[PDB]
C-alpha cells in the first residue's frame, strides 16, 4: 500500500529555503515522496539507485587582409614556420614575429589548419583564387 | 557509551546466578 | 602477514619430549625442514660468507 | 613503520614477474610526425603554468558543456555550487569519480607548480623551498580530498607517512631537536610518480569515452531456434503455435512426476523434447541445491527465494519418496524370514518373562472414556488457541470438535465404530517446516479421523502406563526433564562400585549413537505382527492400515508402504514400543531382566537389586532418548584384551589406520578432549563392532560416523559425552590438583551416596548444534518486513531468548562463544531497529528506548550483555509554584542472574518433596487435610511445582500419561515452531519468575519520573501517570516515534546536520519522515503562530486591566510580523508599556529570583517579548534558555528593541515550562508570575495543542 | 618473563591514518633479543645519518683502549697531531655561530637574515637596513637613549627594531601589526631623533608655521593613548604635543591651538580645524596614520583625502626608485629641515581602500610585517600521575628559553618539585619581587608556582598539574604574553582531570595556532561535566 498527497491533511508551501545559515524544511512531504514512499502504517522506504555513487555529491579582420599581411611578412620560397624560425632568431624583431604569430592564429581560429607548413607561393595562389 | 552492548566474557567476578532472584508469596 | 587443531597422538606425546630450552621461530626459519611439520613453500636461505 | 615498509618491500619482491615481450613503445614519436604538434624549448616553470591553466580550461569546458551554470570552479580547482540545489540539479551534477580524481590530481599539480613560483619571486630561500615540497608529498591526504575518491590510495598515503617517520628521527639526532624542516622530498616524490603511472590510462579512457534465470531463457531461445529454423516455411507457420502449448505441459508433467506420453508424435522431436526437459531439469536441480547451500551458510536473501526453494526441495523429496516406495514395492521385503522370526520369538520371550497382560478393547463403558475424550479434544484445541482467526477447513474442524464436546457419547460410539470397522482413510497432506539447516515434515490429517486417533493415543498411553509396558530406561519419562536426565546420568556414573579405580588397568567406555533411519525402515507387516501381542487384533489392524494411505502434495500422490507415518497421534506409541524391541537386541534378555528386575518388584531407573548383579556384567549403564542411545561399560584388563583380540581377528590393522577417522570433540581443548592412545582407540573400535554385531542391518543400522566413543583409562584423564544437547566432561578430583575450591558456574560437583565426599567434577557446555539452531532462529527473526512493527520483532527476540536460557540455564555461563553470539545478535537486532528509525547511522542511541517496559510505552526488551546507563541521562525535572526543581537518581540487570540453577533447584526439590511427604504422613494420622497454611513456606519451589497440587483439574490431569513425548512430537503436526517442547505448564508448573526483572528494570532506569522525561509526557497535561491507559500487545511505528521523539531528535544522536521546520521552530536532527508526518498533523494550520498570538493577546488583556496600580498610561500591542513567531536569529518587542511619570528598573534577574535591587536609570518605555521553545532531552532548561536569548537579543546590532529595559519570557512547549529574564518595574513580577500561571493553566490555544498531542499519541485517562 | 615463556611453550605444544600499537612485532621477552648487542665495527664503521660526534659519544669506549695500548709510542703523538689538524679544520669551519655571542662588525648578511627570521619580521623593498640588536648595540644618539632608559623600555619590540632604522632613513612605512605591540614608540623615536638633532639655527622661527608632525587616529581612545605616550616621551625632550580630538570642550583645545611640534588628532575634528583655519600645515614633514583600516571601516576616507588636499606638495617624494635608496635618503635625512615628507601607516588587514590610500599618500613604501587560548600554542600529554616527573625532565633536557613557568595545584607540590629540579642542576625559584628580578636577569631559569603578581612574557608554560577549572588554565597560559611570540603551553593530563577535558578540548579546538585526537576523541571529553 502507498499513500497519496491527499491523505496528509495540512501541507503548505515552501516560503524560504534558509535563514542565518540554517536550512528550512519546506513543511510538505513532496520531497520525501520524491526520494521514497510511505506504507499504510506510516513507515518510510527509500529508493536505492545510486550506481556511480558520486562521493563528492553525497556530503555537500577579413581573410583576404590576413593573406595580404602574410604575403607582406613573407619572402618568396619560404614557409610560414621557417619565417617564424628566422624572425625569432631576445630575437631580432619581436614585433614582426608577434604580428606574424597573431595573423597565423587568426587564420588557425577560422578553421584553416596546417598553416605553418605553407609557402608564400601557395598562399599567393590562395589569395588569387 | 555509543549504544554498543558489550560481551559478558570476563565481566563476572563477584556475581553469582542465584543472587537477586526472588520468589512470590501465595496469593490469598 | 595474513595466513596463507591437532589431536593427541602417540607421536606428539609431551611425556616423551624433553623440554630443556624453548624452541623459537628463527630456529624454524633457519632450518626449514628439521623442526617444521608441513613445510610447503619455504625457500633455502644462504648459509654463511 | 619499519615493519610495514619492509612488508611492502617483501610483497613487491614476491609479486614480481618478468615483463611480457612487446613492440617498443613511442607515444611522442607518433605525436611528433603529426603536423598539429610543434616542438620548442621552454623553462620548467612556464610549461608548469601552461599545463595547469590548460587543465583548468579543460575542466571548465567539461563543467559548462552540460550547461551547469550553478557550479563554480576556483582557480585552485575547488568546485563549489553557487546556491542550494534541487532534485533535478543533483541528477544533472552526477559525474564519475574520475572527474573529481582528475580535479584533485590537478590541484596537487598546481600546488607543486606554485611552490616554485613562490620561490622564483624572491619570497623564500631554497632551504625553505625544499621543506615545502616535503610537506606536500607527505600530506597529500591532509591537503587534498583525493583519499575519499580512491580507497586503494590509502596504501599510498601511509607509505609516504612511514617514510615521513624514519628520515625525521634519522635527521633529529645531535644538536637538532624538533622543528620544521628536512628537505628530502624525493622519497615522497617517487611514490606519487609510481601512482600516476597507474592512474594515467584509466583517466585517459574516461576522457576518451566522455569527449566522444536469464541464462536459462537464452538457452530455451536457442533450443527453440534450433527446432523452428530447421522446419520449412509451411511448417514454420504451423509449429510456432503448436509446440509451445505442450512444451510447458511436458515440464509441468515432469514437475508433478507424471509420465509424459502423447500419441501422434514422431520420435526425433520426442527425443528433442526429452533432451530439453533433461537439460532444464539439471539446471533446476543445480539451481535448487545451490540456493539451499547459499542460505545454509547464513547469506541473506529475499523471503520469496526461500519460499520457492522450500517448494522446490519439497517436490524433489516427494520424487525421492515416490522412488523409494516404488523400490520397496518392486524389491519386496528387505528383511529375511529368520530375523523376523528371531525378533518375534524374542518379543514373545520378553513378554513371557515379564508376564505382561495384553491391552484389551474398551467393551461398552470403561468409566474413564469421557476424561480421555476431553483430554484428546483439549490437545486438539491446544494448537488452535494461538490465533483467533482461522480458515474455513479449520472452522469445520473446530465445529466437529465442539460437536464432540456437546455430544460425547455419540463421539465415543463413532470412535469405537471406526475402530471396529474402518480400515480405509482419507489422504494426508504434507508440508515442510522451513528450518534453515534441516528439512522437517508436518502432516495434515482429516479431523474426523484425527479425533479417533487422539482418543486412541490417550487410551493406549493410559493403558501402557497402568500395565507397566515400558521399562524405566526408555526415555523421556513424564517425571523427568532432560537436564534432570543428564544429572541422574552423572549421579549414576558417580555411584558405581570403584568406577575411578584404574590401578590394575580397568577402563570406562562411554558410547553414544543414533539409530539411523529409525522411522523409515519399519515394515508395516512386521509392525502388525509385533503389535498383535500387546493390543487387540482390531486395534492392531487399525494402527497398521492407517499407515497404508496416500500422501498428497498439491500435484503428487503416492501410497505409503515402507516406513511409518510420524505425524499421527498414536504414532508416538509406535516409536516407543518398537525401540523396546531394540532393547532386546542390543542389551540382551539376561541383562534387561537384571535391569528391569522382577515384575513383582521392579527396579528404579539406573538402580539394581544388589552390587553383585550390578557389577557382574560389563554392560552396566544404559539409556535411550527417542532415537539416541547412551551406553556405559566398565572393563577389566583381560576382558578388554580379549575383546580387542576378537576385533583384530576379523579386522586386522597393520598400519594403525583406525586413528584416522576417530570422532572426537573439538569444542574442548586438547588436554580436555580424548587423547588418542592406540589401546583406547582399538578398544573403542572393538566396543562399537561388538555393539554393531548384535543388530541386523535390515532391521536397523548404527554408523560410526554419527557415533562417539570416549575411553577412560590410565592414559586418559577424563570422560566425555554429548546428551540432550549438553556437552559433558567428567574429571576426577583425585586425578587433578589440590583442594583449592574456586566456585564457578557450569560445574556440577559430584559426591557419593554412601561416603558423601566429593569424588569428581562435571563440566557443562552447550553443543554447536543448539547454537546453530539459535542462530537460525535469529536469522528467521531478521526476516521481518519493513512494515512489521518493532514490538513484534522484540517479542520474537524475547521468546527466543527465554527459550534458550530457560533450557540452557547453567551451561550458558560456562561457554564464551555463545556469550559472544548473544551480544552480537543483540547488536544486530538493535541495529535492525536503528536503521528502521532513520537510514543514516546515529552516533549514539539510548538503551532506555529498548528496555522500557510495554506498560510505560516501551518495547520491553530482555538483556543479555554489559550495557551501561551513562550519567546526565538519569536526571529529571519538575515545575511548581516556587520554580523548577531538578532531581538525580549503573548497569541494566540481565536474565541469567534472575533464573535458578539446576543443581540447587534439584536439592531444593528433593527437600521440599521429602518435607511434603512427612507433613502428609503427619496429616493422615491426625485426620487432617493439608491446606495453604502448611504449604506457604515452600511456594513455587520444586520440580514439578507445588502449584499443581492445588489445581482444579487434579482428576483430569492425573489421567494424562505420556505427555512429554507427545509434546515433543507436536512439531510434526503444527506448522509453527515450538519453543518449550520439553515442558508443559499444567503438569510441571512455571519454572521461572520474571516480575523481579521488570521491578529492577523500573528501579534501575531512574524511576518512572526519570523514564517519562524521554516520552513527551509533560506536553500531554496529565498530572499523574496511574490514571491513564493505552488505546487497544503492539504499538504502531508512528506512535512509537512520536512517543520517543524527545530522546531521538537530539544533537548528540545525529551529529552535525540540523534543519528547521517552516511554520514552527522545531529543529530536526538528521531527517525522520515518520516523525515529520506526525509533526505536520499536530502542528497544522499555523498553530505555532496561533499559540504565539494567543499568548500575546492574553498578556495584553492582562496589562489592559489593573492600570492605575502600575502607573501605566498606555499599553500597546506591537504590529507583529507573521514570520516573527518562528524566526530565532533575531526577535522584536511584542507588548510595550508607557510610564505615566517615571519607573524604576532593576538589574536583569530570573522570574523565580526575588533578590531585586533597582538602579537610578529611570526609563519610560518598557517592552515584553514572548518566545516559544520546542526542546529535547539534553536541552530543555528554560531558565538558561531565556537568559541566553535575552543576553543574545539585547547585545547585538541585528535585533530591534525600542527600550533598553525589558524582559524576555520563554515557554517550552515540549515540556510545558515557562520562565522570564530581564528588567522589572515595581509591582510587575508577581503580577506577571500569576498571569503566566493563569495563561499556562487556561490558554485555549495551548489546550488545542495538548489535545492534538493526546490525539496523536492515542493516550487517554 | 618466566610465566611468559611457559605461556610460549604452552601455546607452542598445544579513517585511521596512524598505525596501531597492536600491529607491532619484536615484543619478545628474551634477554638475548631486547639487548641485541649491535656492532661498532672496529671503532671505524659508522651508522649512516646519525650524527658522527653523537656516535663517538655513545660508543662502548673499549677499542680506544686497544688503540692506546697497541699504537707505537710515536703514534700517540701522531694521533694527537691528527686530532689537532681536525680541530683546526673545525675552527676554520665554525669561523656559523649564533648572533647572541657574535659582534656587530663581523655579523654577515646571512646572520642578519636569520636575526630577522628569529623575531618573525619581514620587509618589502630594496636595501633594508640592519635592525637593532640591543640598546648597547644600537646607533641612536645618547640623549634619546637616556630618555628611553628613563621611560622604562628594557627590551625593544620587533616593530621598533625594524621601523626605527627605516624611520631614520626617511622612508615611507607600512606597518602590519596590532595595537599593543609597541607601534607608537616605533614611529615616535625617529621623529624625536630628527627633532632633537636639528641645528639651533634651523629651529628658530618667529611665527607658528604649524606642526612638524601630524599623527591621526580614528578613535578618541587611541588618540588619547598616543597622546599620553607622546607626552611622556616629549616632556624630558621639551617637545610640545597638541591633541585635536573630540570630547573636550572647544575652549580648552582652542586655547591650546594658540600656543602652537607634534599634533595628534581625530579626523573630523582635524578637518574642522583645517577647513576653518585654526592650524596650518606649512612645516609639516611627518604624517602617521594608525589603524587606517579602522578609518575605512568607519568611513573617514574622503575626509582624510581632503586633509591631504591641505598639504603643500613641495615636500612630496618623487615617484622613482630614489625614494627607496638608503644612501640618498640617508643624506636627505641628514639635511635637516629641507627633507621630503615621511608617512607611516599602521594597519591590520588589507582592503583595497587602504591600498588606494597607499597609492595616494606613499612613494615606494617599505612593508614591515609582524607575525589567550585562541592565540597561544597548546600541547597536551595524557599520562598517569607517576609519569609526570620523567616527562618534565625529558622536556627540559630538550632545552628552553628562560624563563619558563611550571604550574602545580598545591603549594607543597611547588616546593618538592622545585627541589628535584635544583637536584637535576636547574636554577629554580618557588612561588617575591626578588624572584622575578633574578628570572628577569637570567639568574633563575625556572619558576615553579601555584594558581595564586606581575611577570614578563615567557616562552613556555608547563601545567605539570592541570588546573581544576578552565578559567585558571586560561590565566596560566596567558603568561606567554598578550601578543608577540605565541609561546607554548604544555599540559600533563591524568584521569583525575576528567572534569576539565571537555572545556580543555574546546580551548584547543578554538586555537588556530594549535594542532589533539588523544583528548578530542577521549570518552570523557564528549559532554559537559
Amino acid at each position: 500500500d502507498i499513500l497519496a498527497s491527499e491523505d496528509v491533511e495540512g501541507q503548505e508551501a515552501a516560503t524560504l529555503p534558509s535563514e542565518g545559515g540554517v536550512r528550512i524544511t519546506p513543511f510538505n512531504l513532496q520531497e520525501e515522496m520524491e526520494e521514497g514512499h510511505f506504507d499504510a502504517d506510516g513507515n518510510y522506504f527509500l529508493n536505492r539507485d545510486a550506481q556511480i555513487r558520486d562521493s563528492w555529491l553525497d556530503n555537500i579582420m577579413s581573410a583576404q587582409a590576413l593573406l595580404e599581411g602574410l604575403l607582406e611578412l613573407l619572402l618568396p620560397r619560404e614557409t610560414v614556420a621557417g619565417a617564424l624560425r628566422r624572425l625569432g632568431a631576445q630575437p631580432s624583431s619581436p614585433q614582426r614575429l608577434d604580428r606574424l604569430s597573431g595573423l597565423a592564429d587568426q587564420m588557425v581560429a577560422r578553421g584553416n589548419l596546417g598553416v605553418y607548413q605553407e609557402t608564400r607561393e601557395r598562399l599567393a595562389m590562395r589569395l588569387k583564387g | 557509551p555509543t549504544g554498543e552492548v558489550l560481551s559478558l566474557v570476563g565481566k563476572l567476578e563477584g556475581t553469582r546466578m542465584g543472587d537477586k532472584a526472588q520468589r512470590t508469596k501465595p496469593q490469598m | 602477514f595474513e595466513p596463507l587443531d591437532e589431536d593427541w597422538n602417540e607421536f606428539n606425546d609431551i611425556n616423551k619430549i624433553i623440554i630443556r630450552q624453548p624452541i623459537r621461530t628463527e630456529y624454524k626459519i633457519a632450518f626449514p625442514y628439521l623442526y617444521n611439520n608441513l613445510p610447503h613453500h619455504v625457500h633455502l636461505t644462504w648459509y654463511h660468507t | 613503520s619499519y615493519q610495514k615498509l619492509l612488508k611492502y618491500y617483501v610483497l613487491n619482491a614476491l609479486k614480481h614477474r618478468p615483463p611480457k615481450a612487446q613492440k617498443k613503445r613511442y607515444l611522442f614519436r607518433s605525436f611528433k610526425a603529426t603536423k598539429f604538434f610543434q616542438s620548442t624549448k621552454l623553462d620548467w616553470v612556464e610549461v608548469g603554468l601552461q599545463v595547469c591553466r590548460q587543465g583548468y580550461n579543460m575542466l571548465n569546458l567539461l563543467i559548462h558543456r552540460k550547461n551547469l551554470n550553478y557550479l563554480h570552479l576556483d582557480y585552485n580547482f575547488n568546485l563549489k555550487p553557487v546556491k542550494t540545489l534541487t532534485t533535478k540539479e543533483r541528477k544533472k551534477s552526477r559525474f564519475g569519480n574520475a572527474f573529481h580524481l582528475c580535479r584533485e590530481v590537478l590541484r596537487l599539480t598546481k600546488l607543486v607548480v606554485d611552490s616554485h613560483v613562490q620561490y622564483r619571486l624572491g619570497n623564500v630561500d631554497a632551504f625553505q623551498l625544499a621543506d615545502g615540497l616535503q610537506y606536500i608529498f607527505a600530506h597529500v591526504g591532509q591537503l587534498t580530498g583525493m583519499y575519499r575518491y580512491k580507497y586503494k590510495l590509502m596504501r599510498q598515503i601511509r607509505m609516504c607517512k612511514d617514510l615521513k617517520h624514519l628520515i625525521y628521527y634519522r635527521f633529529n639526532t645531535g644538536p637538532v631537536g624538533k622543528g620544521p624542516g628536512c628537505g628530502f622530498w624525493a622519497a615522497g616524490w617517487r611514490v606519487w610518480l609510481f601512482f600516476m603511472r597507474g592512474i594515467t590510462p584509466l583517466l585517459e579512457r574516461w576522457l576518451g569515452n566522455l569527449l566522444a534465470s536469464h541464462f536459462d531463457l537464452e538457452l530455451r531461445a536457442a533450443v527453440m531456434h534450433d527446432i523452428l529454423d530447421m522446419m520449412p516455411e509451411g511448417i514454420k507457420q504451423n509449429k510456432a503455435r503448436t509446440i509451445l502449448q505442450h512444451l510447458s505441459e511436458a515440464w509441468r508433467c515432469w514437475k508433478a512426476n507424471i509420465p509424459w506420453k502423447v500419441p501422434g508424435l514422431p520420435t526425433p522431436i520426442e527425443n528433442m523434447i526429452l533432451r530439453y526437459v533433461k537439460a532444464k531439469a539439471d539446471w533446476w536441480t543445480n539451481t535448487a541445491h545451490y540456493n539451499r547451500e547459499r542460505i545454509r551458510r547464513g547469506a541473506t536473501v529475499d523471503k520469496t527465494v526461500c519460499k520457492k526453494n522450500l517448494g522446490r526441495l519439497t517436490r524433489l523429496y516427494l520424487k525421492a519418496e515416490q522412488e523409494r516406495q516404488h523400490n520397496y514395492l518392486k524389491d519386496g521385503p528387505y528383511i529375511t524370514a529368520e530375523e523376523a522370526v528371531a525378533v518375534y520369538t524374542t518379543t514373545v520371550h520378553w513378554l513371557e518373562s515379564r508376564r505382561f497382560s495384553p491391552i484389551p478393547f474398551p467393551p461398552l463403558s470403561y468409566k474413564h472414556d469421557t476424561k480421555l475424550l476431553i483430554l484428546a479434544l483439549e490437545r486438539l484445541k491446544e494448537a488452535y488457541s494461538v490465533k483467533s482467526r482461522l480458515n474455513q477447513s479449520q472452522r469445520e474442524e473446530l465445529g466437529l470438535i465442539e460437536q464432540a464436546y456437546d455430544n460425547p457419547h455419540e463421539a465415543l460410539s463413532r470412535i469405537k465404530r471406526h475402530l471396529l470397522t474402518q480400515r480405509a482413510f482419507k489422504e494426508v497432506g504434507i508440508e515442510f517446516m522451513d528450518l534453515y539447516s534441516h528439512l522437517v515434515p508436518v502432516y495434515d490429517v482429516e479431523p474426523l479421523e484425527k479425533i479417533t486417533d487422539a482418543y486412541l493415543d490417550q487410551y493406549l498411553w493410559y493403558e501402557a502406563d497402568k500395565r507397566r509396558l515400558f521399562p524405566p530406561w526408555i526415555k523421556p519419562a513424564d517425571t523427568e526433564p532432560p537436564p534432570l536426565l543428564v544429572y541422574k546420568w552423572c549421579q549414576g556414573i558417580n555411584n558405581l562400585q570403584d568406577v575411578w579405580e584404574t590401578s590394575e588397568g580397568e577402563c570406562n567406555v562411554m558410547l553414544e549413537s543414533r539409530f539411523e533411519k529409525m522411522y523409515e525402515k519399519i515394515d508395516l507387516t512386521l509392525l502388525n505382527r509385533l503389535l498383535r501381542l500387546i493390543v487387540d487384533h482390531n486395534i492392531a489392524d487399525y494402527m497398521t492400515a492407517k499407515n497404508n494411505v496416500v500422501i498428497n502434495y498439491k500435484d503428487m500422490n503416492h501410497t505409503n508402504s515402507y516406513g511409518i507415518i510420524r505425524g499421527l497421534q498414536f504414532a508416538s506409541f509406535i516409536v516407543q514400543y518398537y525401540g523396546l524391541v531394540m532393547d532386546l537386541l542390543v542389551l540382551g534378555l539376561h541383562r534387561a531382566s537384571e535391569m528391569a528386575g522382577p515384575p513383582q518388584m521392579p527396579n528404579d531407573f539406573l538402580s539394581f537389586q544388589d552390587i553383585a548383579t550390578e557389577a557382574a556384567h560389563p554392560i552396566r549403564l544404559f539409556c535411550r532418548y527417542i532415537d539416541r542411545i547412551h551406553i556405559f561399560f566398565r572393563f577389566t584388563a583381560d576382558e578388554a584384551r580379549d575383546l580387542i583380540q576378537r576385533y583384530l581377528t576379523e579386522h586386522p590393522d597393520p598400519n594403525n589406520e583406525n586413528i584416522v577417522g576417530y570422532n572426537n570433540k573439538k569444542c574442548w581443548p586438547r588436554d580436555a578432549r580424548m587423547r588418542l592412545m592406540k589401546h583406547d582407540v582399538n578398544l573403542g573400535r572393538a566396543v562399537f563392532w561388538d555393539i554393531k554385531n548384535r543388530l541386523p542391518r535390515s532391521v536397523t543400522t548404527v554408523q560410526w560416523e554419527n557415533s562417539f566413543v570416549s575411553v577412560y583409562s590410565k592414559d586418559n584423564p577424563n570422560l566425555l559425552f554429548n546428551m540432550c544437547g549438553f556437552e559433558c566432561r567428567i574429571l576426577p578430583k583425585c586425578r587433578t590438583s589440590y583442594e583449592e575450591f574456586t566456585h564457578k558456574d557450569g560445574v556440577w560437583n559430584l559426591q557419593n551416596e554412601v561416603t558423601k565426599e566429593r569424588t569428581a567434577q562435571c563440566f557443562l557446555r552447550v553443543d554447536d548444534e543448539s547454537m546453530q539452531r539459535f542462530h537460525n532462529r535469529v536469522r528467521q527473526i531478521l526476516m521481518a518486513s519493513g512494515s512489521t512493527t518493532f514490538t513484534k520483532i522484540v517479542n520474537k527476540w524475547n521468546t527466543a531468548l527465554i527459550g534458550l536460557m530457560t533450557y540452557f540455564r547453567e551451561a550458558v555461563v560456562n561457554t564464551q562463544e555463545l556469550l559472544d553470539l548473544l551480544v552480537k545478535c543483540e547488536n544486530k537486532i538493535q541495529t535492525r531497529i536503528k536503521i528502521g528509525l532513520n537510514s543514516k547511522m546515529p552516533s549514539r542511541f539510548p538503551p532506555v528506548v529498548f528496555y522500557t517496559p510495554k506498560e510505560l510505552g516501551g518495547l520491553g526488551m530482555l538483556s543479555m550483555g554489559h550495557v551501561l546507563i551513562p550519567q546526565s541521562d538519569l536526571r529529571w525535572s519538575k515545575q511548581t509554584d516556587v520554580g523548577i526543581t531538578h532531581f538525580r537518581s549503573q548497569l541494566i540487570p540481565n536474565l541469567y542472574r534472575y533464573i535458578q540453577p539446576w543443581e540447587s533447584e534439584f536439592i531444593d526439590s528433593q527437600r521440599v518433596w521429602a518435607e511434603y511427604a512427612l507433613k502428609r504422613q503427619e496429616a493422615i494420622a491426625q485426620n487432617r487435610r493439608l491446606t495453604l497454611e502448611d504449604l506457604e513456606d515452600s511456594w513455587d519451589r520444586g520440580i514439578p511445582r507445588i502449584n499443581t497440587l492445588f489445581q482444579k483439574d487434579r482428576h483430569t490431569l492425573a489421567y494424562d500419561k505420556g505427555w512429554r513425548v507427545r509434546t515433543d512430537f507436536k512439531q510434526y503436526q503444527v506448522l509453527k515452531q515450538n519453543p518449550f517442547w520439553w515442558t508443559h505448564q499444567r503438569h510441571d508448573g512455571k519454572l521461572w519468575n520474571l516480575n523481579n526483572y521488570r521491578t529492577d528494570m523500573i528501579q534501575a532506569l531512574g524511576g518512572v519520573e526519570g523514564i517519562l522525561e524521554h516520552t513527551l509526557f509533560k506536553g500531554t497535561y496529565f498530572p499523574t501517570w496511574e490514571g491513564l491507559f493505552w488505546e487497544k500487545n503492539q504499538i504502531p511505528n508512528r506512535r512509537f516515534t512520536l512517543w520517543w521523539s524527545p530522546t531521538i531528535n537530539r544533537a548528540n544522536v545525529y551529529v552535525g546536520f540540523q534543519v528547521q521546520l517552516d511554520l514552527t521552530g522545531i529543529f530536526m536532527h538528521g531527517k525522520i519522515p515518520t516523525l515529520k508526518i506526525s509533526l505536520i498533523q499536530i502542528f497544522r494550520a499555523h498553530l505555532w503562530q496561533k499559540i504565539h498570538e494567543s499568548i500575546v493577546m492574553d498578556l495584553c488583556q492582562v496589562f489592559d486591566q489593573e492600570l492605575d496600580a502600575l502607573e501605566i498610561e498606555t499599553v500597546q500591542k506591537e504590529t507583529i510580523h507573521p514570520r516573527k513567531s518562528y524566526k530565532m536569529n533575531s526577535s522584536c518587542a511584542d507588548i510595550l508599556l508607557f510610564a505615566s511619570y517615571k519607573w524604576n528598573v532593576s538589574r536583569p534577574s530570573l522570574l523565580a529570583d526575588s533578590k531585586d535591587v533597582m538602579d537610578s536609570t529611570t526609563t519610560q518605555k518598557y517592552w515584553i517579548d514572548i518566545q516559544l521553545r520546542w526542546g529535547d532531552y539534553d536541552s530543555h532548561d528554560i531558565e538558561r534558555y531565556a537568559r541566553a536569548k535575552f543576553l543574545d537579543y539585547t547585545t547585538d546590532n541585528m535585533s530591534i528593541y525600542p527600550s533598553p529595559t525589558g524582559v524576555l519570557i520563554a515557554i517550552d512547549l515540549a515540556y510545558n515550562l515557562h520562565s522570564a529574564y530581564g528588567n522589572w518595574f515595581p509591582g510587575s513580577k508577581p503580577l506577571i508570575q500569576q498571569a503566566m500561571a493563569k495563561i499556562m493553566k487556561a490558554n485555549p490555544a495551548l489546550y488545542v495543542l495538548r489535545e492534538r498531542i493526546r490525539k496523536g499519541l492515542q493516550l487517554y485517562s | 618473563d618466566k610465566s611468559k615463556e611457559l605461556h610460549a611453550i604452552k601455546e607452542r605444544y598445544l579513517f585511521v591514518f596512524e598505525w596501531d600499537a597492536s600491529e607491532d612485532t619484536s615484543i619478545d621477552y628474551n634477554p638475548l633479543y631486547k639487548e641485541r648487542h649491535q656492532v661498532q665495527l672496529l671503532g671505524r664503521g659508522f651508522i649512516a645519518g646519525i650524527d658522527l660526534k653523537q656516535q663517538k659519544r655513545e660508543q662502548s669506549r673499549f677499542y680506544g683502549d686497544l688503540m692506546e695500548k697497541r699504537r707505537t709510542l710515536e703514534e700517540k703523538e701522531q694521533e694527537e697531531a691528527r686530532l689537532r689538524k681536525l680541530r683546526k679544520k673545525e675552527a676554520k669551519q665554525r669561523w656559523d655561530r649564533h648572533w647572541s655571542q657574535k659582534k656587530l662588525d663581523e655579523m654577515t648578511d646571512r646572520d642578519w637574515r636569520i636575526f630577522r627570521e628569529d623575531y618573525s619580521i619581514t620587509t618589502k623593498g630594496g636595501k633594508i637596513p640592519n635592525p637593532i640588536r640591543s640598546w648597547k648595540d644600537s646607533s641612536l644618539p645618547p640623549h634619546i637613549l637616556e630618555v628611553i632608559d628613563k621611560c622604562g623600555y628594557k627590551e625593544p619590540t620587533p616593530i621598533q627594531r625594524q621601523a626605527i632604522p627605516i624611520g631614520l632613513q626617511n622612508r615611507d612605512i607600512i606597518g602590519v601589526a596590532e595595537t599593543g605591540s609597541g607601534k607608537t614608540a616605533a614611529f615616535l623615536i625617529p621623529l624625536l631623533v630628527w627633532i632633537t638633532t636639528l641645528p639651533k639655527i634651523d629651529r628658530i622661527e618667529e611665527s607658528d608655521q604649524g606642526p612638524y608632525a601630524i599623527i591621526l587616529a580614528p578613535t578618541r581612545e587611541l588618540a588619547q593613548q598616543i597622546e599620553e605616550e607622546t607626552i611622556k616621551f616629549g616632556k624630558p625632550l621639551g617637545i610640545r604635543t597638541v591633541a585635536v580630538i573630540g570630547g573636550i570642550s572647544r575652549e580648552d583645545q582652542g586655547f591650546r591651538l594658540r600656543m602652537g611640534e607634534i599634533v595628534i588628532a581625530t579626523p573630523g575634528r582635524l578637518i574642522d580645524v583645517l577647513e576653518n583655519r585654526y592650524l596650518v600645515l606649512s612645516r609639516c614633514t611627518y604624517v602617521v596614520l594608525d589603524e587606517a583600516d579602522r578609518m575605512i571601516d568607519m568611513g573617514f576616507e574622503p575626509d582624510v583625502q581632503k586633509i591631504l588636499e591641505h598639504m603643500p606638495v613641495s615636500n612630496q617624494k618623487p615617484d622613482t626608485d630614489e625614494a627607496e635608496d638608503p644612501e640618498k635618503m640617508l643624506a636627505n635625512f641628514e639635511s635637516g629641515k629641507h627633507k621630503y615628507r615621511q608617512t607611516v601607516m599602521f594597519t591590520a588587514t588589507m582592503p583595497p581602500a587602504v591600498e588606494r590610500l597607499a597609492r595616494s599618500y606613499l612613494r615606494r613604501p617599505a612593508v614591515v610585517y609582524i607575525g589567550p587560548h585562541e592565540r597561544v600554542e597548546q600541547k597536551v600529554f595524557l599520562m598517569s600521575e607517576s609519569e609526570k616527573r620523567k616527562k618534565l625532565l625529558a622536556i627540559l633536557e630538550q632545552g628552553f628559553d628562560p624563563p619558563i613557568i611550571i604550574f602545580v595545584n598545591q603549594k607543597k607540590g611547588c616546593d618538592v618539585l622545585a627541589k628535584s629540579l635544583e637536584k637535576m642542576g636547574y636554577n629554580a625559584c618557588t612561588l617575591r619581587e626578588f624572584a622575578l628580578s633574578n628570572l628577569k636577569a637570567g639568574a633563575k631559569d625556572i619558576l615553579v608556582a601555584t594558581d595564586v603578581i606581575d611577570i614578563q612574557d615567557v616562552s613556555m608554560v608547563v601545567n605539570y598539574d592541570m588546573a581544576k577549572n578552565i578559567e585558571d588554565y586560561i590565566h596560566r597560559i596567558g603568561r606567554t604574553g598578550r601578543a608577540g611570540k605565541s609561546g607554548v603551553a604544555i599540559t600533563f593530563l591524568t584521569k583525575e582531570d576528567s572534569a576539565v577535558f571537555y572545556e580543555l578540548k574546546q580551548a584547543i579546538l578554538e586555537s588556530p595556532v594549535s594542532s589533539p585526537p588523544e583528548l578530542a576523541n577521549h570518552p570523557d571529553a564528549q559532554h559537559k561535566p
